[PDB]
C-alpha cells in the first residue's frame, strides 16, 4: 500500500534513488507531453 | 636547537598484532614518534607510534610485520616525529609516499625541516580569495571559474577519467597572463598503470619545472596514504607562505584516502561511525582541506582542487558529502557525458564555484567574463530542457527560439566542453568560444548579460 | 556500532585480567 | 591551425626534456658535496680520536650521556678493545656524575669479551643489564644525526640563502 | 524562575544596602520625609551598621523583607527618582515636586512600560553625550537645549505634559541624530528651537556667560560667508558685541543675510 | 600539585596523579601546554581529550590542571576581539606571534594584561559596603558606544574592604576587595564564568518589543522579538549575508555577537575582513561596528572541542553583555557545523548514535542553548533588564528539513525567515520566502503595537491573506488565464504583487532601503492596504450594476496612485523629516480618496 | 493544581523522575485521599530523549532509534498509574502529550506509547495549517473505553452509532479526495462529490470550534446528524435501522 | 552480494582495477549473452591502445567511439519511448534505434557454444563493426541528405529498399573463423560495403 517493500539495503537505496530521478524525469516528459497538447488546445479552442 | 642526543634502540618487541609491534620497557616514548625497526633477516622498515602507554610503546609498521618476531627483531626510535625535509628543490621532481625522491635525482637538502601535521592556519590572517587560475579547460575556466585560495573538489566516479583531468590541469594550469607558480599535484592509492601515467605525462608534456609530484601506490602501505596528503600540504605550505609562490595543490582521489583511514582507526581498535568511517573524519578531512587560501603579507597563495571519487555515484556518501560541507564549491565528472566520448566529461550544470564572482570580471581577466558564464549556464540549461521536449514533441513542434537552444546546445558540447588532452585554452580562448556559441541567438534572447556588455562584445 | 563497541568493551575487560593474571 | 600553437609547448617540452636532467645534475652535485663534508668530517673525526686529551673529554661525555638516557640498576659499556683504558677512566668518571643526577645507585660494567669492530672511529655502545635495550654513542652515529638535524644551516652557510625566503615562518 | 536560597537571600541583601545608599544620595538631610518613612523597614537594617553575615541571617529568618519582586519595584521606584534628581543636578528641583513624582510612581503599574523612564532615557542619553564632547556647534547647542530641558523638568517634573518638555526632547534628540557634517541643518534646527521657545532669550542666565558669548559668535560665524557685501559684513560684526542669546540677535543676523538675498 | 602523562591513543592522553581533578576540568598537557579536557576519572588516573594534534605528547610529561572547567574570561578588551571557540584572542595570537598559524599549545591570556583602561568606580560606593553578584560597582570607559558596566562575579558577595579610586587600570589591578564569613575575596575587572554554566537572573520575563532589523519583510510579516529565538536557513544560493549584516549595521541592538560555528575557510576570512569595514550611524557620527561587538570564529580545521564550544562561548559572552543592561544580538552561521563537532565529539567519545549519526543528547544541546536567550532583570541592585537575541543559522541538506539538526531547530526557534533560492534566483532581496517562513511572536507583540501603531495588526493580516490569495489564484490563472478571473481576484493578484515588488523586497545598496524605519514600513503597507480596501470597495460595490468597476478601470483613472504607491519606497530618513515622510504618505491617503470618490 | 516543571535548561536525567513525582502526588489525592485528579504529561517527547540519553551512557541494549530495549517498561511505569482501584473514590486520569519526532505516527515514542494506552487523540498540520482549531484529526484516533462510556445512562442512545458513520463518512471522504486530486470532479460520481462535500462540512463544522467555547455531547450529536442528513438515510451503513427510525428525520 | 556494486569488494576492487566487465541481471534476465552491461563497464586502457590501434588497425578508434554513442543514445531515446512511444522521434533517431539494435543482437551478442562464434578474432570484429556503423552513416545521411527534398526518405523507405542489406548485416556474426580465412571474411564484408553503397544509391 503506502510502500514498495524493496528490502532494506544500499541495492535498494541504489534502485530506489534511480527510480526517483526515472519517476522525476517521466512526470517532466509527461507534463511536457501536456503543455504540448494543451498548447494546441488552447489553439484550436481559438480556431 | 636540535636533538642533541643519541637514539636508543630496543629489542624488547612483547608482541605483533596485525601491522602493528609492541614494544614494552620504552623509555619516555612519544605518541607519533618514528622508530626504525629491523627484522631478524637486517632488512629496515619505517614505523610509527600509534599509541604509548606507561612502558609501551604500540607501533605502527609502515610495511606489514611479516617477518617480525619477539626476540632477533629491534627497533631504533629517533626521539621525534615526523618532520619532512622541505626546500624550493622539490619542484621538478617526483616523491614516493614516505617524501623519499624516486626520479633518480638525490635527497632533498632541506631548506628547513617542517611538522608534517602542520598548524592550523590563523583565521584573522587568512585573507579573501580574489583573483582566478586559470585552469585552461574551458568547463572550469568559463563555467566554474577558480579563486586563488579556493577549495574545490572534483567529484568523479569509479572508471570517469578524472586522472586525466586531473593531470591535464596539473600540465595547464597556470596564471591569466594579463613565473612563480607551482602546482603540487599529490595522488593516492594510485594503481601502477596510473602512477606511470602521471609520471610519464608530466615530464612528457613539459611540466616538471613548476610541479612537485608525490606517489603512493595502490600497493604502498596504507599508512603512507594518510602521509601522503600532508606531506603534499606541508610542501605548499613552504611554497606558498615562506618561498610567495602561487601554489594548485591537486589531491588525486581523496576516497583512497578515506579508504587509508578506515584502516588506521581500526589498527587502533576505535569502533567504526557512520558508513564504517571514522566520526572525526570530518575534523581530519577539514586538516587537509583547510591548509589552504592567501594570507596577511604575503603574495603567496594555496588553491586546492581534490579530486574524490564518489563511491557508488553517490552525492550523499561520507567522502563527497564532508568534502562538500568543507569546500566552495564543487566539479562534477559525468558518466553521461563519458560514454558521450566527450572529453572533458564535466557536467556543468550540477557543479558551481562559490567564489566565481571574486575570481573574475575586469582587470583580473575580461569584462564580459562574469555575464558570459550566466549567460552560457543559462542556455545549456534551457538547450537540455529543449533537447527534452524535442524527444516529447518531435522537431516540427519545436519553435524558431527553441531551435536555437537546441542549436546552441548540440555546438556547446562538441565546442565548448569538448576540448581533448593537450588543447591548453586560456581563459581568452574559452571566452572567444563562449561568444562563438552565444552568437548564434539573436542579440536579445541573451537576456542575462548587460545591454553594453552585448554592444562591447556580441559584434565580431 | 552497538556489537562493535560490547565487543570492544569485552576485550578490555579480557586483557585487564590477563594483566592481572600476571601475578 | 592547433599544430602551429602546440610547437611552442614542443620548443617548451625540449627545453624541459633539457632543464628538468640538467639541474638534476646540479642537485646531484649538491648532494655529492654535502656527502664529501661528512667524509672530511668522519676523516676528521678519526683524526681526534688520537688525541687521547680530548678523546679522554669525548668519552666522559659519550658515556654519561648514554648513562643518563638508559637509567637502570645494572649496565653494560661496549668498546673497542685499544680504547679500553680511556673508558675505563671515563666509566670511573660518569658514576658519580649518575648517581648525582639520577639520585640513585649503579653497577657498570665494560664488556670487554665482546670488543665493537676496529674500524668504528671510536665513541661507545651502551648496553643496559639484560642486553634488551641499547643506545649508539659512536662519533659516526653523532655526525650522521646532527649533520641530518643541522642540514639547513650546513646547506644555508655552505651554498648561501635562498633570496625566496621572504618568510621563516 | 529562580536562583539556589543562598543566591536569593545575596540579592535581597544587595537591594535592602543598595535602597539605604541611594537614600542617603537622593537625600543626605532627611528633607524627603514621606519617602524615607516608605522605606523605614528596608532602611533600619543599612544604618544600623549590621555585619553582612548579621543581614544575611535575618533575611533566612524572615526578619528582613524579603520578597525580591516588592523590593524590585520598591528599588526601582527609588532609583527612578534619583536619576532624576542627579540628571538635573546644576537645577535641584523643588522637594514637593519630588515627592509628588514618587507618589506618582508609587502609583504606577510598570515603570519600564512608563513613558516616565523613556523621558528619562532619552534625558539620559543627550546629557551623557555631553560629558566628552568637544568645542562644535552641534555640541554647543546641545549643552544649551540640555540646560533648558533640565531646568524645565526641575519647575514641573517628568509626568507633567508640559508641551514645552516634550518639544525640548523631539529638538533636542532630533539635533543629536543630525549627522555632524550637517552644520547648515543643525544651524536651521537652533534658529528654529530660539523662534520656536516663548521667551525673547531662552538662555539666558541658564548656562555660563562664555557659552551664551558662543553661540552668539556662533551664528555670526556662519552668517557672514554668506555676505558679499562688506558692509553687511560690517554690520553683522557690530551685532558681535552681543552676549546674551536673543532672539533679536538671530532675527538682526536673518535680516542682514536677507538683504544681502535681495541685493543680488 | 599537576599531574603526569600516562598514555596516548590519537587525541585522547590519560595522565596519573590526578587525583584532586574533576570530570570537566579544564587541563594543560606537555611541555608545549597543549589544551585539553577530562572526560573521565579513574581514581587517581584521568582520562583528558586534548584539542589540539597530540603528535610529540610524551609518556611522563607535565599536566597541569587548571582551577576550573572550559570557561571564558569576561572583561574591558572584549570589544572588537577575534576570538576562537576556546576564547583564544586570533587577533593578538597574530600580532605577538608574528605568525600567520595558531602555534600548537597558545597560552595568551584571553583579555590582554597591561593595557590600561579608564575605570570609573561607581561613586554612591564606601568601605564597609554591601554588595552582591551582578552590583555594578564601577565602569571602563573602553570605548565611546559602549560603557563597559563591571559587576561582582555572580558566585561572590560580602562587604566592600577596598575600591580603587578613579583611574587607569588594566586586569592585574586589584580593583575590588570584599570580605565574607571573615574571608577577604580579591577581584580584578576580569571575571570568569565556566561557558556551559547559565549565567543565572533575578527573574526571566516575557519577551514584549519588536528587534527592529530595518527590512521591510523582516519588520513587518515575521517580527522577531528582542530576546527571541530564530533560525535562518543558511545556504549559498540564497543570502544568509543579508540577514547577518542589516542586524548588525542598523538593528535595535545595543551590542552583536558572532559566531563562528565551523564555518568554511574563505567564507569565514569572508565575514572577518566584511565586518570592520561596516559602519553605523550613532549621535550623528559614523563609526565601524567593531565598537559595538565581538566575533568568535572557528574554521573547519579548529578543534572538535573549539567547534562545540564556539556557541557556548558566544552565549557567554552575550549574557555577560545582557547582565550590563544591553539588548545583546548573537548569530550563529551554521548550528548544523556545530552539530557535526557534536557528532565528533560522541564519536571520539565512542558514545551510541542516536538520530542520523547525531548524539542523544543534540536535541537537549540545543534546547538548552536556545533557553539562554529571552529578556531579563539582572541580577544585583541598578535593576536593569537585559537581553540575548539568539540567530541560529541551519543547513539542512538539499532543505530537508527532517535533518535532526534542522528539525530540532525548528522545533525550539520560535521564528523562522525562510531565505530561498528561488526568490534570489529572481533577485527579490531580502528573498525571504514568506510562504513557509513564520514568527510566533505577533501575540507577545500585541502590546506593543497596541501603544504605538494600533492599526498595524490588521494591517499584517490583512497583506498576509492578499499574498496568500495571490498563492491560490495563480494556480487558477495557470488553469485558466488571467483573463478567467473575477474583479475582486485581478485587482487582489495586482495589489499582492505590489506587496510582494514595492513592499516585501528592499534594495539594501540604495540610500532610501539601506535602512526602513518602522514607521515607514507601517506608512508604505497601510497606504498598500487602504489602496487595496477602497479599490476592491469600488469593485464590489458595483456588483450588479450597469457600468462595473475594474483594475483596469482603476488604472486608467488613477494609475498615477499604483505609480505612487510604488513611489513610497524612495522616501529618505536622512533628507526627508520623518513629518515629511508620514505628511506624503497622508496627502497620498487623500489622493487615493479623491481619486476613489471619482468612481465609487 | 500542582505544576511539577522542569525546563529544557534544567538538568536532563531529573526529566526521569519528573513525571514519576508527579504521579506518586497523583496517587496520593486519588487513592488515598479520594480526588478525582486528571494527570497532564507534557511533552514525553522530552522525557522519552532522557531516556535516550542515560541509555547512551550505560551502553543498554538499543531498540528502534537508540531508545532503551525497556523503553517500553519505561513509559508503563508511567502510563499504569491511572484508573479506578476498589473502595477508593479517586480515579487517576491521564492525558500526556508528545511531540511526534518529524511528524512520523511511527516512531517509538508515539508507537509505544500507543501500545500502552487507551487510544490515542491526533493533531494535525493539515488542519491547523487550514486554521482549523483545535487541529485534532478523528480518523487516526480512537479511545479504548468508548466502547462502554457511551450509550443509555451515559450519553445519548445513537451517540455509538453516530461516532462509527462519522468515521466511514470522514474516511470515505479522505478517499474520494485523494481520487480527485488525481482523476478530477469528473470522475467522482454523485454520491463521491457527496463524501467530499461532508468532509469540507465536517472539518469545518464538527471539529471547528472556538477555544472557549464548550459544547455539549448532545450538541456534539446533533451536529453530527445535521452533517449525516447530507445523505439518503439508506446510505448510513454503520447505524441500525431502529436508531435511523429514532433519530435521522429531525 | 545481492548483484549490488556498492558492496566493498566491488568498491575496492573497482578503485583498483582498470577494466570492468559489469554483467548485468537485466541482460542475462533477457537471455542477452555474454550479459556484459556497455554503460556501467569501462577499460582505462583506452589511452594506451590507441597508439596500437593507430599502427594496426587505423579505422577502429573513430568505429568505437561512434559505437559508444550510438549505444548511449539508445538509452535517451528508449527512456522517452517508454511514455511518449516511437512517434515524436525523428527519421535519425528510428535509424539510430534500429542500427543500435543491429550493434546490441548481432555485435555485441555473442554465443560462448556455437563453433563459428565461440571465439571471434579481432578481424573479423573490426569488420563486423565497421560495417555496421558505416550502415548507420549512410542511412542517416540518407535522411539527412533529403531534408527540405521534394521526396524525404525515412526508416520504412530505408527497410524497404535495404532489407537484404539488414539480413546480410545480421548474417555477419555467421563467417567462421576456422572455415573461412581472414581475408575471405574481409573479403565477404567489404562485398557487403560495396551492396551497402550500391543499395543507398537507390535511395539517393
Amino acid at each position: 500500500k503506502d510502500r514498495i517493500e524493496i528490502f532494506p539495503s544500499r541495492m535498494a537505496q541504489t534502485i530506489m534513488k534511480a527510480r526517483l530521478k526515472g519517476a522525476q524525469t517521466g512526470r517532466n516528459l509527461l507534463k511536457k507531453k501536456s503543455d504540448a497538447l494543451t498548447l494546441r488546445f488552447r489553439q484550436i479552442l481559438k480556431k | 636547537n636540535y636533538l642533541s642526543q643519541p637514539r636508543l634502540t630496543y629489542k624488547t618487541v612483547s608482541g605483533v598484532n596485525g601491522p602493528l609491534v609492541i614494544l614494552d620497557h620504552v623509555k619516555f616514548p612519544r605518541y607519533a614518534e618514528i622508530v626504525h625497526l629491523t627484522l631478524p633477516d637486517g632488512t629496515k622498515r619505517s614505523g610509527q607510534v600509534l599509541e604509548v602507554s606507561g612502558s609501551k610503546a604500540v607501533v605502527q609498521v609502515f610495511e606489514g610485520t611479516s617477518g617480525i618476531d619477539a626476540k632477533k627483531t629491534s627497533c631504533e626510535f629517533t626521539g621525534d616525529i615526523l618532520r619532512t625535509p622541505v626546500s624550493e628543490d622539490m619542484l621538478g621532481r617526483v616523491f614516493n609516499g614516505s617524501g623519499k625522491p624516486i626520479d633518480r635525482g638525490p635527497v632533498v637538502l632541506a631548506e628547513d625541516f617542517l611538522d608534517i601535521m602542520g598548524q592550523p592556519i590563523n583565521p584573522q590572517c587568512r585573507i579573501y580569495p580574489e583573483e582566478m587560475i586559470q585552469t585552461g579547460i574551458s568547463a572550469i575556466d568559463g563555467m566554474n571559474s577558480i579563486a586563488r585560495g579556493q577549495k574545490i573538489p572534483i567529484f568523479s566516479a569509479a572508471g570517469l577519467p578524472h586522472n586525466e583531468i586531473a593531470a591535464q590541469i596539473c600540465r595547464q594550469a597556470g596564471l591569466v597572463k594579463k613565473e612563480n607558480f607551482a602546482i603540487v599535484f599529490a595522488a593516492m592509492g594510485v594503481n601502477m598503470e596510473t602512477a606511470r601515467f602521471f609520471k610519464s605525462d608530466f615530464e612528457e608534456n613539459g611540466s616538471m619545472d613548476n610541479v612537485c609530484l608525490f606517489l603512493n601506490l595502490a600497493n604502498d602501505p596504507t599508512i603512507e596514504r594518510i602521509i601522503t596528503p600532508r606531506l603534499a600540504l606541508t610542501t605548499a605550505e613552504f611554497l606558498a607562505y615562506q618561498c610567495e609562490k602561487h601554489v594548485l595543490v591537486i589531491l588525486t582521489d581523496m576516497s583512497s584516502y578515506a579508504e587509508a583511514l578506515r584502516e588506521v582507526s581500526a589498527a587502533r581498535e576505535e569502533v567504526p561511525g557512520r558508513r564504517g568511517f571514522p566520526g572525526y573524519m570530518y575534523t581530519d578531512l577539514a586538516t587537509i582541506y583547510e591548509r589552504a587560501g592567501r594570507v596577511e603579507g604575503r603574495n603567496g597563495s594555496i588553491t586546492q582542487i581534490p579530486i574524490l571519487t564518489m563511491p557508488n555515484d553517490d552525492i550523499t556518501h561520507p567522502i563527497p558529502d564532508l568534502t562538500g560541507y568543507i569546500t566552495e564549491g564543487q566539479i562534477y565528472v559525468d558518466r553521461q557525458l563519458h560514454n558521450r566520448q566527450i572529453y572533458p566529461p564535466i557536467n556543468v550544470l550540477p557543479s558551481l564555484s562559490r567564489l566565481m564572482k571574486s575570481a573574475i570580471g575586469e582587470g583580473m581577466t575580461r569584462k564580459d567574463h562574469a555575464d558570459v558564464s550566466n549567460q552560457l549556464y543559462a542556455c545549456y540549461a534551457i538547450g537540455k530542457d529543449v533537447q527534452a521536449m524535442k524527444a516529447v514533441v518531435g522537431e516540427e513542434a519545436l519553435t524558431s527560439d527553441d531551435l536555437l537552444y537546441l542549436e546552441f546546445l548540440q555546438k556547446f558540447e562538441k565546442n565548448f566542453i569538448t576540448q581533448g588532452p593537450y588543447e591548453n585554452r586560456t581563459v581568452y580562448e574559452t571566452l572567444d568560444i563562449g561568444w562563438q556559441l552565444l552568437r548564434i541567438f539573436p542579440k536579445e534572447m541573451l537576456k542575462r548579460i548587460p545591454q553594453s556588455t552585448l554592444s562591447e562584445f556580441y559584434p565580431r | 556500532f552497538y556489537r562493535l563497541k560490547k565487543i570492544q568493551e569485552k576485550k578490555k575487560i579480557i586483557k585487564e585480567k590477563s594483566e592481572k593474571d600476571l601475578e | 591551425e592547433k599544430k602551429e600553437k602546440q610547437i611552442e609547448q614542443q620548443k617548451k617540452i625540449q627545453m624541459s626534456n633539457l632543464m628538468n636532467q640538467a639541474r638534476l645534475k646540479v642537485l646531484r652535485a649538491r648532494d655529492d658535496l654535502i656527502t664529501d663534508l661528512l667524509n672530511e668530517a668522519k676523516q676528521r673525526l678519526s683524526k681526534v680520536v688520537k688525541d687521547t686529551t680530548r678523546y679522554q673529554v669525548l668519552l666522559d661525555g659519550l658515556v654519561l650521556q648514554g648513562l643518563y638516557q638508559l637509567l637502570e640498576p645494572r649496565m653494560i659499556v661496549r668498546c673497542r678493545k685499544q680504547d679500553f683504558p680511556l673508558v675505563k677512566a671515563a666509566v670511573q668518571k660518569a658514576i658519580p656524575m649518575y648517581k648525582i643526577a639520577t639520585k640513585k645507585d649503579v653497577d657498570v660494567q665494560i664488556d670487554l669479551e665482546a670488543y665493537l669492530p676496529e674500524d668504528i672511529a671510536g665513541g661507545v655502545e651502551i648496553y643496559n643489564g639484560d642486553r634488551k635495550i641499547k643506545v649508539s654513542n659512536t662519533l659516526e652515529s653523532r655526525l650522521d644525526l646532527i649533520a641530518q638535524q643541522m642540514m639547513p644551516e650546513v646547506r644555508g652557510a655552505l651554498f648561501g640563502a635562498n633570496a625566496n625566503r621572504k618568510f621563516l615562518d | 524562575g529562580g536562583l539556589t536560597s543562598e543566591q536569593y537571600h545575596s540579592q535581597v541583601v544587595g537591594k535592602i544596602g543598595y535602597i539605604a545608599r541611594c537614600m542617603q544620595t537622593i537625600d543626605p538631610e532627611n528633607n524627603l520625609k514621606k519617602i524615607r518613612e516608605d522605606y523605614q523597614d528596608v532602611l533600619i537594617w543599612a544604618e544600623k551598621n549590621y555585619r553582612f553575615e548579621e543581614i544575611l541571617e535575618a533575611s533566612k529568618s524572615g526578619k528582613c523583607p524579603n520578597d525580591l519582586d516588592a523590593l524590585s519595584r520598591r528599588s526601582l521606584i527609588l532609583q527612578e527618582l534619583l536619576r532624576l534628581v542627579s540628571s538635573i543636578s546644576p537645577f535641584k528641583m523643588k522637594l514637593d515636586l519630588i515627592e509628588s513624582q514618587y507618589e506618582k510612581m508609587k502609583q504606577h503599574v510598570n515603570l519600564w512600560k512608563s513613558d516616565y523612564h523613556v523621558k528619562l532615557n532619552q534625558l539620559n542619553q543627550l546629557t551623557d553625550y555631553l560629558k566628552n564632547a568637544a568645542p562644535t556647534p552641534k555640541n554647543n547647542f546641545l549643552r544649551a537645549m540640555t540646560s533648558v530641558l533640565q531646568m524645565q523638568i526641575a519647575q514641573y517634573g517628568i509626568t507633567e505634559d508640559n508641551e514645552g518638555i516634550n518639544q525640548l526632547f523631539k529638538l533636542g534628540l532630533h539635533l543629536l541624530a543630525m549627522a555632524n557634517e550637517k552644520i547648515d541643518e543643525q544651524y536651521h534646527l537652533f534658529k528654529g528651537y530660539v523662534k520656536d521657545q516663548p521667551e525673547e532669550s531662552p538662555f539666558e542666565g541658564i548656562l555660563p556667560a562664555e557659552d551664551q558669548k558662543i553661540l552668539v559668535k556662533t551664528m555670526i560665524d556662519y552668517a557672514m560667508p554668506k555676505l558679499s557685501s562688506k558692509v553687511l559684513q560690517d554690520k553683522l560684526s557690530a551685532l558681535s558685541s552681543s552676549d546674551v542669546l536673543t532672539k533679536t540677535l538671530l532675527d538682526s543676523i536673518d535680516r542682514i543675510v536677507k538683504e544681502n538675498e535681495k541685493l543680488n | 600539585t599537576f599531574g603526569y602523562v600516562h598514555g596516548v591513543s590519537g587525541p585522547v592522553v590519560t595522565a596519573c596523579d590526578m587525583a584532586g581533578a574533576a570530570m570537566y576540568e579544564l587541563v594543560r598537557v606537555g611541555h608545549s601546554e597543549l589544551v585539553g579536557e577530562i572526560i573521565r576519572l579513574e581514581g587517581d588516573m584521568a582520562t583528558i581529550q586534548v584539542y589540539e594534534e597530540t603528535s610529540g605528547v610524551s609518556v611522563g610529561d607535565p599536566v597541569l590542571r587548571t582551577g576550573k572547567p572550559l570557561s571564558v574570561e569576561l572583561g574591558p578588551g572584549i570589544m572588537g576581539a577575534i576570538f576562537d571557540g576556546i576564547q583564544r584572542p586570533l587577533s593578538d595570537i597574530s600580532s605577538q606571534t608574528q605568525s600567520i598559524y595558531i602555534p600548537r599549545g597558545v597560552n595568551v591570556s584571553a583579555l590582554s594584561r597591561d593595557i590600561k583602561w579608564e575605570f570609573i568606580p561607581s561613586k554612591n560606593l564606601r568601605v564597609g559596603s554591601h554588595i552582591t553578584g551582578g552590583d555594578i560597582y564601577g565602569i571602563v570607559n573602553e570605548n565611546s558606544l559602549i560603557k563597559h558596566k563591571i559587576m561582582l562575579p555572580p558566585r561572590s558577595r560580602g562587604s566592600v574592604t577596598y575600591i580603587a579610586p578613579p583611574g587607569n587600570y588594566d586586569a592585574s589591578d586589584v580593583v575590588l576587595e570584599l570580605e565574607f564569613e571573615g574571608v577577604k575575596e580579591k577581584l580584578s575587572m576580569v571575571q570568569v564564568w565556566p561557558v556551559r554554566q547559565v549565567r543565572p537572573v533575578t527573574e526571566k520575563l516575557p519577551a514584549n518589543h519588536p528587534l527592529l532589523t530595518g527590512q521591510r519583510v523582516l519588520d513587518a510579516l515575521f517580527p522577531c522579538v528582542q530576546g527571541g529565538t530564530t533560525a535562518i536557513p543558511g545556504a549559498f544560493g540564497c543570502g544568509k549575508t543579508v540577514i547577518s549584516q542589516s542586524l548588525s549595521k542598523y538593528s535595535n541592538s545595543d551590542v552583536i555577537i558572532y559566531v563562528g560555528c565551523g564555518e568554511r575557510g574563505n567564507e569565514m576570512s569572508e565575514v572577518l575582513r566584511d565586518f570592520p569595514e561596516l559602519t553605523m550611524e550613532v549621535d550623528g557620527k559614523v563609526e565601524s561596528i567593531m565598537k559595538r561587538t565581538a566575533l568568535v570564529a572557528n574554521t573547519s580545521n579548529m578543534p572538535v572541542a573549539a567547534r562545540e564550544a564556539s556557541i557556548y562561548t558566544g552565549i557567554t559572552l552575550s549574557e555577560y553583555f545582557r547582565d550590563m543592561g544591553y539588548h545583546v544580538s548573537m548569530m550563529a552561521d551554521s548550528t548544523s557545523r556545530w552539530a557535526e563537532a557534536l557528532r565528533e565529539i560522541s564519536g571520539r567519545l565512542a558514545e551510541m548514535p542516536a538520530d542520523s549519526g547525531y548524539p542523544a543528547y543534540l536535541g537537549a544541546r540545543l534546547a538548552s542553548f536556545y533557553e539562554r536567550a529571552g529578556r531579563v532583570k539582572c541580577l544585583g541592585n541598578p535593576e536593569r533588564e537585559g537581553s540575548v537575541s539568539i540567530v541560529g543559522a541551519v543547513s539542512p541538506p538539499g532543505g530537508d528539513f527532517s535533518d535532526p539538526v534542522t528539525s530540532a531547530t525548528l522545533g525550539i526557534v520560535q521564528v523562522f525567515w525562510g531565505l530561498d533560492k528561488k526568490l534570489a534566483q529572481r533577485k527579490h532581496f531580502p528573498s525571504v520566502n514568506w510562504l513557509i517562513s513564520y514568527s510566533k511572536y505577533m501575540r507577545a507583540l500585541d502590546e506593543y503595537y497596541d501603544k504605538h501603531f494600533t492599526e498595524f495588526v490588521p494591517l499584517r493580516t490583512k497583506a498576509k491573506e492578499i499574498l496568500q490569495e495571490e498563492e491560490d489564484l495563480a494556480e487558477i490563472v495557470q488553469l485558466v488565464g488571467k483573463a478567467s478571473l473575477a474583479e475582486t481576484d485581478k485587482i487582489t493578484l495586482e495589489v499582492a504583487k505590489l506587496i510582494k515588488d514595492d513592499f516585501l523586497q528592499q534594495n539594501g545598496y540604495t540610500p532610501y532601503d539601506r535602512f526602513c524605519p518602522f514607521y515607514k514600513t507601517v506608512g508604505m503597507l497601510s497606504n498598500m492596504i487602504s489602496f487595496y480596501d477602497m479599490a476592491r470597495r469600488a469593485v464590489e460595490t458595483t456588483a450588479q450594476s450597469d457600468n462595473k468597476i475594474t483594475w483596469s478601470i482603476i488604472r486608467e483613472h488613477m494609475g498615477e496612485i499604483l505609480y505612487k504607491l510604488s513611489s513610497m519606497k524612495f522616501k529618505d530618513p536622512v533628507k526627508d523629516g520623518e513629518a515629511k515622510i508620514k505628511a506624503d504618505y497622508a496627502q497620498l491617503l487623500e489622493d487615493m480618496q479623491n481619486a476613489f470618490r471619482s468612481l465609487e
